[PDB]
């Protein structure tokens, strides 16, 4: 909804968000933490080391 | 200690002017957020206004667009409030509160870092 907001004037006085459900994403340091037990599963790891000739 | 003291109030008929003023002593209103609350007896707190220095922003209720100016004199570390086109509506006492930052200007306040004494103001029809 494209929604106004009346009383304010400068727009860096506040910022928006984005927000998204689906699409986990990697322990990654590099990101801010959601609220809430933060885990959902787990996943396997390809390439994995093994003997070889 | 720091104690807000409110003044500036009294009765006046319906469609007049009045300003408040309350001051703080012990400390300056340099990081204080000001915000007025107004409780008419017989109801609960009801916010008015709200003014920064960091934003030199003025964030005013519904009921208060249009009649009420909010204003800061840091030299004589002071808030005042002057309003203006009474209404019956308007009679009750008010306090302001000083509070530093943590965001307590979220819709009711109800923190009161720095609680005052308040001032009457009744308005006669």
């Amino acid at each position: 909804k494209t929604k106004q907001f009346s009383q304010c004037t400068k727009k860096e006085q506040c910022r928006a968000y984005r927000l998204q459900n689906d699409k986990w994403v990697y322990n990654s340091d590099k990101l801010p933490k959601a609220a809430g037990a933060t885990l959902k599963g787990k996943l396997h790891v390809p390439f994995l080391l093994a003997d070889g000739k | 200690d720091v104690q807000l003291q409110a003044s500036g109030g009294g009765s006046v008929q319906a469609g007049g002017s009045l300003r408040l003023s309350c001051a703080a002593s012990g400390h300056s209103f340099a990081n204080y957020h000001v915000a007025w609350i107004r409780q008419t007896p017989g109801k609960e707190r009801e916010f008015v206004g709200s003014a920064s220095r960091r934003d030199d922003s003025t964030y005013y209720a519904d009921f208060a667009l249009g009649r009420f100016i909010i204003s800061r004199d840091n030299d004589i570390n002071t808030a005042y409030l002057q309003m203006n086109s009474l209404k019956p509506e308007d009679s009750a006492v008010y306090y302001c509160v000083a509070a530093v930052m943590a965001q307590t200007t979220q819709g009711w306040t109800t923190d009161y870092d720095l609680r005052g004494q308040g001032t009457q103001v009744t308005v006669s029809s």
